[PDB]
């Protein structure tokens, strides 16, 4: 059973729940921000004068 | 979100022991979906802090599930091993075939055309990410940390049970009495609906 | 985090995590000693040291557990855990004093790239070593004893 292995050794669960604590913590800070996601189409635009 | 829920389960269950198994699930199983957001190229927005609230009660109802069955199988009669044991015995299954019809759910609505699709992407995939992390936490940490902190139904109090009896005496007895005069109620009320079908 | 995982304690990987600072003691002395100084070249020798003092540790205070969940105590099992492991150890620490010789004498093209690299590794296997044969049970007992 997968529960058995965990249950008689808890610091290895404490460990696994560290290790992911501290790769969500680390991963947090290099992540974009913005208000909305892309949604509006690129586009170009030219510019003259006469 | 956090505080309530340790509210109602020291309400419900009157163990302050109990109380410690979610304290330590929600955090991480939120915390560890930001990393898995970076492996797949998103960024935050107003999609992902809503799916994160919203998903945070899936989290609840899961820890709920599992600290409830092992306070009902130490309410049986067996020692903390033993009710752990049992308990698990019979919820992995579940708890797998919910995380794979919850991702089945999920995942296909993330593939729509459109504005529409592009918007329901991130919370989508966000949410799925969040349920699966939670499915693996549940799998792993809670059982041991039940199997740990929580104690038999004849052991010795100690000083903070002492203190949450003296001062909460009444109110449990009340609520336990209300809460079987309603259990009857409804288990009577089920039978007589069950009756009739058509 | 991944020694106690492994050893099922919290104490433990104290005794082996506190015996990497000696092999750079050695290291930093050998370079001292001579003309030179702590380039990358220099610092790309220690992480070999840490390693093998890590990899000296580790099996010692293993065959340590080992024989104390056995029966015997702490005294006896640190003992035997000593003398049961010298062989492999003099084996490689001779191997590898004998097999960086020629880095240090080098002549031609990239000599001083080798020569570097090659007396900290000279000067560092020696304290490692030395330092890992020498202060490891006492280390294991001390922190057996600590928690009792």
């Amino acid at each position: 059973n997968i529960s058995k292995f965990f249950i008689d050794r808890p610091i290895f669960a404490g460990v696994l729940s560290v290790l992911i604590l501290l790769a969500g913590l680390l991963s947090v800070f290099q992540l974009p921000i913005s208000e909305y996601p892309e949604v509006v189409p690129p586009s170009v635009v030219v510019r003259a004068q006469y | 979100a956090i505080a309530l829920v340790v509210v109602v389960v020291i309400l419900f269950l009157q163990t302050w022991r109990a109380s410690i198994i979610p304290l330590l699930a929600v955090p991480v199983s939120i915390i560890g979906t930001f990393a898995l957001m970076l492996a797949f190229g998103y960024s935050i927005n107003a999609l992902s802090l809503f799916g994160m609230v919203l998903a945070i009660g899936i989290v609840v109802d899961d820890a709920i599930v599992v600290v409830e069955n092992v306070e009902r199988n130490i309410e049986a009669g067996l020692n903390p091993r033993e009710a752990t044991y049992r308990a698990m015995r019979e919820v992995s299954g579940p708890i797998i075939a919910i995380a794979l019809t919850l991702v089945a759910v999920f995942v296909p609505l993330a593939f729509m055309t459109g504005l529409t699709g592009q918007f329901y992407k991130q919370f989508a995939m966000t949410i799925a990410i969040s349920t699966v992390i939670s499915a693996f936490n549940s799998l792993t940490l809670s059982p041991a940390l039940a199997a740990l902190l929580l104690k038999g139904h004849d052991a010795k109090p100690d000083a903070l049970t002492r203190i949450m009896n003296r001062v909460f005496g009444r109110f449990f007895a009340l609520f336990n009495r209300v809460f079987s005069r309603a259990s009857d109620r409804y288990s009577q009320g089920v039978s007589r609906v069950i009756s009739h079908k058509a | 985090l991944v020694l106690a995982a492994q050893y099922e304690s919290l104490t433990l990987p104290l005794a082996v995590i506190l015996i990497v600072p000696m092999g750079i003691l050695a290291a930093l002395t050998g370079v001292w000693l001579t003309a030179g100084d702590n380039n990358i070249f220099t610092q790309i020798g220690l992480m070999v040291l840490v390693g093998l003092a890590c990899k000296n540790a580790i099996l010692i205070v293993e065959f340590a557990r080992e024989l104390e969940m056995q029966g015997a105590t702490a005294f006896k099992a640190a003992v035997e855990a000593s003398r049961l492991r010298l062989r492999p150890i003099l084996m490689t620490s001779i191997a590898f004093i004998m097999g960086v010789v020629p880095l240090v004498t080098s002549t031609g093209a990239g000599s001083e790239m080798r020569h570097a690299m090659g007396v900290a590794v000279f000067f560092g296997m020696i304290g490692v070593t030395f330092f890992g044969l020498f202060l490891t049970p006492a280390f294991y007992v001390l922190i057996r004893s600590l928690n009792s």
